[PDB]
């Protein structure tokens, strides 16, 4: 049947592997060793040997600390150990490192396994490619993939999970070379790309679950749900069924304007789930709310152009419509003129499951939610506003020139930069 | 795997190499002998990184012993920790420098300069990926700055891809260990300055500081000032050697902190620092942590980072703890003090988390600094330098070993020019 | 006693004088503090 | 079905819903946890879970010491985490500090509350709100308040219980400020706001109950009672229902003119309770004494304009009706002419319940009367003399302004007070 | 939450802040260590508002203790409680004021506010949300009074918005302890005036008073009055610690207290006060505390409040009463005494119920009065300045660490001034 294989790139790609698969192997019940102790789910998981399913993700960094970490955890048993590829120097938050220099000496060994991953596939559907824009290796080597993948296949749609920049938050000095130059290069190579920032998760996490110490798994445990949100209509039956194609048919109004942002609802604690009834109104009411978005944006800067609706579990179609309707006539939210229906709605019975030892609390329905908006043209210029002020002056170019860049490469990634927000401005005004 | 390799010229670099390998074996459980005796799998997991594997179970680090006097080496070669060395790795001449920096560059290091880079090829090809070579000595002495600087020189046309660090020990601004200080220092910096992918600057008179005002240590010795050195060396390299939340290695600090080619001087700095009796006054947080360590008092060389502008900053913690207290923290160092940093860097901080702690330590944290404040100790080196220079005096020395005048102007000449440029970069022209 | 009324007032504005002319030159760069970091309040749709 | 939502703000208005809520909980068999230990109480409880009861309160104040007294005591489990909402710093009996400074900080949360709540009510009718004069944020905050929700919503009623501050009785300096700022402030938001008095409930606690240590629970008992009588006939039926808004349409003759007198009867103790024996036409006349009022003022200096009459329990029309007759006939009280109908009955079965360890007997009979009449206007009068008093050398002026509170608003105010003193006294001339 | 930052300066402030929070850590029950070993919850619900936790359940105070001479802080770390302090608020000079005020303000103030303003900071930023600042001092020392108004001023332009609560002891009307005291209350109050939120005076004759004439105790010493003076300072801020029937914090206070920004010197009192042979012949009540409150013996400050009339009066009572007799003795002052309050303001009390008692009897009372009778007490500082300037008695101590007369005449201006408000504000006018 439909088939996808999911691509893990730098630390980041590898931490929300980490955390999709253990969700994965818990909700379909399977052991960390790969043997069920008692079927949809060979979508993720193929059948090799007796009774043992190995999961179809491959595993990429330049780095070996952290697939080594893989290597020896819980999941050891898990993964196939030739999709485990590790190098020996990182790109060291250099784009061109992991682009020209140290990317071209593994990427045909990485082309190879995926190569060879899916011909095994018979019902194909597309890649998922969890990266960070930030990073050295996690930019430079998903361009560099993106660009292979698209020259070998380009039918296939291609979906990334990226980490946007935070406007405050950085753990980077060289952060907006490498996010202007893969955000250029990319541009062209993809059909859709969900972007979270860490400063709106750890906000997320403080005022709803009540975490004071919100430590990296519970910011990858939260984006593990979205993702197995996303593909429970693929693992799973529904009253209506979403595949992959219908995401980029139905949120990307134009080739250029393919960068969605991803909330979640109910994130609640498991005190409050006692005092609260989780009903669809209200969670597909939050899920609109500015305090709730997972990216640093605020959407009341903006207007909607598409949004899509997946609903979990206990989920009724006749309430679903009655709040989508009752979200259209509150005029605090905006849509665009020229989309007069800018919805999309998907139903699966299977509730979320709960990680033992987590922060969620369980529920019998939830609601994962997508909007192409306006409102990231006012991020898209904060990051050129900083490429600008970084530039001026030449600081950091020598790095990334010594490795094989010329320096119009930066100026050309600033003139596509300006042509998009162009884009978001002419696209933005009403007729 | 990345593996690192560690030389050490002169008194005060054989000194803290010492100080720096006793750290270093307590932290992965090897014992005097050589023989691992630890308790975790991690301390083994990333042992090639130091220590080489002989038959036997038995550890030899990866350290070579260069000395132009063989009294420094035959004190440590008597002392402890004495037998895991390899008794090959001590090179040592008969004659030493005498504080003269022409002797240890032209006349005595070109003797034994051939030797040391025997050894260290020998050890590089045992290395199966190559991060970079470390290395200390001291920049006030004659054979500690006139063979470093030869044997930076001569590595840098081996490896030219490799990573460079020194952690030299820039001289004092009160009180002076030598009377030719000036003149090492200033011929010293000419050759970092083009040679050096990033450059560490210690001062005695800040450890004593240290030392007096925040352990509350009456008698401080040397030892203690090689200890907290050591420190600070383990905490650079953590990130080579245990897994963590968002790693950096050294290539990606000398990315984030030198915007620019000739800037590559910065100021080190550790936390926590308490007495034996102070330490039951306070908590064990995140946010003390950064308190102390942008303090100028804690800096390790004798600068103000307040009569200056941070261009880049390093912090890399260690130890279970949460990245959102890290940021938030980060973030209210940079607006609160925005007229502090330079404007033209957005986001002057990176940050780097290990999971592994110190031994007996709850947390700890390292800071790396690159300030303009730092061509304040060029300028007054230089100040001496040229007032020592007009009268000629102590010259006869150097020049009677083959250097000329010519020498000394350009090296001059240098540094005015970094003085000039660190002084230009705080203007804001926006 | 009117003469010595305006000697006070003239002490009294030279006083305010060199107050306003060291508070404005230590108001220019500032001080090195820390504190903690102040969370913002929330945006609401309302 | 109707449904209610209850704010209650400052020391005052928190200790007096923590009342109101113990006594609500009592009479439904509602256990402190919210559960049932075995349907008309969706007015104000929201069910949820399996079986657990969320009552319909707000609670706000600048200071955490009275909520967190709340949040630990044995109604902790109670109320919903949310609707505790706590600043840091108190406004520390300064209007201008609850108003302007403080209030605008935590102003926008407090509306996100009321809004979410109100979205979840289907035929919500109106808000009850509890607060005191002489307080800071008290005052200050509930002007605002109402300002926002009158802007907001505009048609729905909006009820006030305020402390009304003692003739004698203070516990503050500056008051008359307070009172008379936020008078000004709320003059043109609140259909109705019936007031008590601690000096007559100081009053009535030695004179009737025989208590010498009337602490403030004995006060926040009655008020809790006085509350569950005017809210039994929406909690209950009965013979003669009467709903939020016919409060207002019968008790209010002009939008000005809105304070109205709040009393209760029988008030008694348990010893005097056997020797007599209770019936309608007496406690009908016991709800007309000047020492039974609640207020400390005398009607007989007045004239009634309109009367509200709750009756709950053993009660039968023909004798209600024959004891208003009575009262309408006796000539020691007076009505104004214009109104030759001035009495509105209202009728429930359900009589009131007994609080263990309170201080009031059994009864099966029991009345709430609510009357406006202009004998309120000695009290403004006596108001506006100690804010004239204290305003003529400019005592406190500068705490307020120095808030950012002009010294025209007191004018201003104190203007309107005397406009409003002179509506009191045209409107009560025969003619 | 809301928090308090307590400094002392001086010998007399050092030894009241060490009596204060010996008085303190008993009510909370914290041992000398700094463990907890109480009973109750509420012990710890509120202990951020004097005490920082640190690692190991220990508690360290909110206190910065601060003096020109090392005699009296080494004598409190000597002696018990002297471990519970953090070290590192020690903060002392060597060359002392010698009961100067210029010297302490001029010559060593200047040198030692950098680094008590340094401590300051640092325990003020690792606070959540400050509430005030509160001084202990005297007025007529050299180092208190003039470090205190050093630090007032400081602190002044540094949080203008916070709450700055003084405890300062003015000199006694009949026995003076030095000379030149006249000198120093005039220079501190002419700064008190202006950069102080409200201040309580206390005399030590009113003090020697009460404890022999209401304890009956044959000998007091200095421990007993500061014993009383903890006792107060522990009422006036229970509000903030305790969960309370009707509760009035710090800046509740200063809004109901001070009608006009010049007007902030108080006249504190407690109740109840009896010795141990008469506590088994009176009986704890309302109207005993209200009469014992209201009375002039009772008053802390040498002052008779029967010479002027009251213009605010606060009390705060704790333990657990009913607020219907608190309002009816209330009622019952203002009509008895009513040739004793200011006709332009009814009202004159404001009234806070502390629900947990005192540590000890089951009721007490705190009684904090603003009467213009205290102006009695700068009229007869005036009259002695007065009598001292026109010879120039003592002055060229003053001028030799760079003062000038014109200083002290502004000072005597302003305290004039001050005192014919004080005084002309008795006129109704209505
Ligand atoms: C109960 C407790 O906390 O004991 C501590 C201790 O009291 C203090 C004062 C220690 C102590 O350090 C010193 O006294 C000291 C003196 C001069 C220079 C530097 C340190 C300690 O010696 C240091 C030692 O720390 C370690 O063991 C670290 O792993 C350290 N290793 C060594 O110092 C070491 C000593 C001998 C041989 C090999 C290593 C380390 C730090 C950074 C990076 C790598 C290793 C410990 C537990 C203590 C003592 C013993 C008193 C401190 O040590 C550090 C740098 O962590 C001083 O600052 C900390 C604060 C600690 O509270
Ligand atoms: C035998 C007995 O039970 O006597 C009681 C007592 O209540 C009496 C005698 C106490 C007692 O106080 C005195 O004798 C005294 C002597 C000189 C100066 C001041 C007081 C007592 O010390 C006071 C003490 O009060 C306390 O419980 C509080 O802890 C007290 N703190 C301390 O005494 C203290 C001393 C050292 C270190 C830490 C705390 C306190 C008082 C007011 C506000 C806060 C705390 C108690 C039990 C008594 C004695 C022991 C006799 C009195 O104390 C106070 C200040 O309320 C004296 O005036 C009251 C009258 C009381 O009847
Ligand atoms: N949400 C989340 N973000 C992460 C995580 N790990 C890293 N990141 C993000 O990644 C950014 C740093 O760049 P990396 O993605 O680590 O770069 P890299 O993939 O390691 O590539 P190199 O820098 O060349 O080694 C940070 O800004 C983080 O926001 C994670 O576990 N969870
Ligand atoms: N009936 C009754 N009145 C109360 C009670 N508690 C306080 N009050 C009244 O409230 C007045 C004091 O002002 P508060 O209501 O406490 O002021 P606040 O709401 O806390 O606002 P702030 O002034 O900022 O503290 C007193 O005069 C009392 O009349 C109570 O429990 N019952
Ligand atoms: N921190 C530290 N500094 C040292 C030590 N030994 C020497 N130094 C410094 O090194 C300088 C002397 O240089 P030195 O190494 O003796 O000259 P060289 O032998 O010719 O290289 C002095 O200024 C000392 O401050 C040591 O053990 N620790
Ligand atoms: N040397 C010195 N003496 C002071 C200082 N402050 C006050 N004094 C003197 O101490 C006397 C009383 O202070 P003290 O006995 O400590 O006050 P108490 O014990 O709390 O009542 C005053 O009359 C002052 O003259 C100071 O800072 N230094
Ligand atoms: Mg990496
Ligand atoms: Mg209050």
């Amino acid at each position: 049947m439909r088939e996808c294989i999911s691509i893990h790139v730098g630390q980041a790609g590898v931490q929300i592997g980490n955390a999709c698969w253990e969700l994965y192997c818990l909700e379909h019940g399977i052991q960390p060793d790969g043997q069920m102790p008692s079927d949809s789910f060979n979508t993720f998981f193929s059948e090799t040997g007796a009774g043992k399913h190995v999961p179809r993700a491959v595993f990429v960094d330049l780095e070996p600390t952290v697939i080594d970490e893989v290597r020896t955890g819980t999941y050891r048993q898990l993964f196939h150990p030739e999709q485990l590829i590790t190098g020996k120097e990182d790109a060291a938050n250099n784009y061109a490192r992991g682009h020209y220099t140290i990317g071209k000496e593994i990427i045909d060994l990485v082309l190879d396994r995926i190569r060879k991953l899916a011909d095994q596939c018979t019902g194909l559907q597309g890649f998922l490619v969890f990266h960070s824009f930030g990073g050295g290796t996690g930019s430079g080597f998903t361009s560099l993939l993106m660009e292979r993948l698209s020259v070998d296949y380009g039918k296939k749609s291609k979906l990334e999970f990226s980490i946007y920049p935070a406007p405050q938050v950085s753990t980077a000095v060289v952060e907006p070379y490498n996010s202007i130059l893969t955000t250029h290069t990319t541009l062209e190579h993809s059909d859709c790309a969900f972007m979270v920032d860490n400063e709106a998760i750890y906000d997320i996490c403080r005022r709803n679950l009540d975490i004071e110490r919100p430590t990296y798994t519970n910011l990858n445990r939260l984006i593990s749900q979205i993702v197995s949100s996303i593909t429970a209509s693929l693992r799973f039956d529904g009253a209506l069924n979403v595949d992959l194609t219908e995401f980029q048919t139905n949120l990307v109004p134009y080739p250029r304007i393919h960068f969605p942002l991803a909330t979640y609802a109910p994130v609640i604690s498991a005190e409050k789930a006692y005092h609260e009834q989780l009903s669809v109104a209200e969670i597909t009411n939050a899920c609109f709310e500015p305090a709730n978005q997972m990216v640093k944006c605020d959407p009341r800067h903006g207007k909607y152009m598409a949004c899509c609706l997946l609903y979990r579990g206990d989920v009724v179609p006749k309430d679903v419509n009655a709040a989508i309707a009752t979200i259209k006539t509150k005029r605090s939210i905006q849509f665009v003129d020229w989309c007069p229906t800018g919805f999309k709605v998907g139903i699966n019975y299977q509730p979320p499951t709960v990680v033992p030892g987590g922060d969620l609390a369980k529920v019998q329905r939830a609601v994962c939610m997508l909007s192409n908006t306006t409102a990231i043209a006012e991020a898209w210029a904060r990051l050129d506003h900083k490429f600008d002020l970084m530039y001026a002056k030449r600081a950091f170019v020598h790095w990334y020139v010594g490795e094989g860049m010329e320096e119009g490469e930066f100026s050309e990634a600033r003139e596509d930069m300006a042509a998009l927000e162009k884009d978001y401005e002419e696209v933005g005004v009403d007729s | 795997m990345r593996e690192i390799v560690h030389i050490q010229a002169g008194q005060c670099g054989n000194q803290i190499g010492a100080k720096f390998w006793e750290v270093i074996s307590d932290e992965h459980g090897i014992d005097p002998t050589g023989s691992y005796h630890g308790d975790s799998d991690l301390q083994l997991e990333r042992i090639n990184v130091y220590y080489n594997e002989a038959a036997g179970n038995k550890y030899v680090p990866r350290a070579i012993l260069v000395d132009l006097e063989p009294g420094t080496m035959d004190s440590v070669r008597s002392g402890p920790f004495g037998q895991i060395f390899r008794p090959d790795n001590f090179v040592f001449g008969q004659s030493g420098a005498g504080n003269n920096w022409a002797k240890g560059h032209y006349t005595e290091g070109a003797e034994l300069v051939d030797s040391v880079l025997d050894v260290v090829r020998k050890e590089s090809e045992s290395c199966d990926c190559l991060q970079g070579f470390q290395l200390t000595h001291s920049l006030g002495g004659g054979t500690g700055s006139g063979m470093g600087t030869l044997l930076i020189s001569k590595i840098r046309e081996e490896y030219p891809d490799r990573i460079m660090n020194t952690f030299s020990v820039v001289p004092s601004p009160k009180v002076s260990d030598t009377v030719v200080e000036p003149y090492n220092a200033t011929l010293s910096v000419h050759q970092l300055v083009e040679n050096t992918d990033e450059t560490y600057c210690i001062d005695n008179e800040a450890l004593y500081d240290i030392c007096f005002r925040t352990l509350k240590l009456t008698t401080p010795t040397y030892g203690d000032l090689n200890h907290l050195v050591s420190a600070t060396m383990s905490g650079v390299t953590t990130c080579l050697r245990f897994p963590g939340q968002l790693n950096a290695d050294l290539r990606k600090l000398a990315v984030n902190m030198v915007p620019f080619p000739r800037l590559h001087f910065f100021m080190p700095g550790f936390a926590p620092l308490t007495s034996r009796g102070s330490q039951q006054y306070r908590a064990l947080t995140v946010p003390e942590l950064t308190q102390q360590m942008f303090d100028a008092k804690n800096m390790m060389a004798a600068c103000d980072p307040r009569h200056g502008r941070y261009l880049t900053v390093a912090a890399v913690f260690r130890g279970r703890m949460s990245m959102k207290e890290v940021d938030e923290q980060m973030l209210n160092v940079q607006n609160k003090n925005s007229s502090y940093f330079v404007e033209w860097i957005p986001n002057n901080v990176k940050t780097a988390v290990c999971d592994i702690p110190p031994r007996g330590l709850k947390m700890s944290a390292t800071f790396i600094g690159n300030s303009t404040a730092i061509q304040e100790l060029f300028k007054r080196i230089s100040e001496q330098f040229t007032a020592m220079f007009r009268r000629k005096a102590f010259l006869h020395w150097y020049t009677g070993e083959g250097m000329d005048e010519m020498e000394f102007t350009e090296a001059e000449s240098n540094m005015n020019d970094l003085v000039s440029e660190y002084q230009q970069y705080q203007d804001a022209t926006a | 006693g009117d003469q010595r009324k305006q000697m006070l007032q003239k002490y009294k504005e030279e006083k305010q004088l060199q107050k306003l002319k060291e508070q404005r030159e230590k108001a220019k760069r500032g001080i090195f503090k820390v504190g903690r970091y102040r969370p913002d309040m929330p945006c609401f749709l309302l």
